[PDB]
C-alpha cells in the first residue's frame, strides 16, 4: 500500500506464492551413509573385541 | 480575496492539465505524456536489471549428490589408509 502505482506487486505476490513451494529436501542418502557406518561397525566391534580381551589377557 | 483566488484559479488552468487532467500541456513544446507513464513505467526497470530479477527467476536450486553411493571402493582403501595413518598416529 505504499505504492500507489502498485501494477507490479500483485503479479510479484503471485510469483511469490507460485514458488512458494520452493523445492523439497534431498533425503538421499538411505544406502551409502549406512555403508560409512556398516564399516564403522565392523571396525570398531573388532576393535573393541581385541582390546577387551587384551586387556584382560 | 480575488488576488489569491485568481491564483488559486490559476492554479485550475496552467497546471489543471499537468497532472490534475490529462490535457498534456500549453506553455511547454515538449510533451507530457510519453515520458513518465510509458518510458519511465518501466524506468524503476529500467534503473534496475530487468527479465532476471523483476520476473525474479524463481530457480529450482541446483542439486548436489553424496559421494556418488560408492563406498567400496574408498572406504576400505580410507580402512588401508587409515592403517598407514594409525601406524603415524
Amino acid at each position: 500500500s505504499v505504492l500507489k502505482n502498485t501494477s507490479v506487486i500483485d503479479k510479484i505476490e503471485s510469483y511469490v506464492k507460485q514458488y512458494k513451494p520452493v523445492k523439497i529436501d534431498a533425503s538421499k542418502q538411505l544406502q551409502v551413509i549406512e555403508s560409512f557406518e556398516k564399516h564403522a561397525m565392523t571396525n570398531a566391534k573388532e576393535t573393541e573385541s581385541l582390546v577387551s580381551k587384551e586387556l584382560k589377557d | 480575496q480575488d488576488l489569491y483566488l485568481r491564483e488559486l484559479k490559476d492554479t485550475k488552468l496552467a497546471p489543471s492539465t499537468l497532472q490534475d487532467a490529462e490535457g498534456n500541456v500549453k506553455p511547454w513544446n515538449p510533451p507530457q505524456k510519453p515520458n513518465l507513464p510509458e518510458l519511465e513505467l518501466q524506468g524503476p526497470e529500467a534503473l534496475k536489471a530487468y527479465t532476471e530479477q523483476n520476473v525474479e527467476t524463481a530457480h529450482v536450486a541446483k542439486e548436489s549428490e553424496e559421494g556418488e553411493s560408492e563406498p567400496i571402493e574408498e572406504d576400505w582403501l580410507v580402512l588401508d589408509d587409515a592403517e598407514e595413518t594409525k601406524e603415524s598416529h
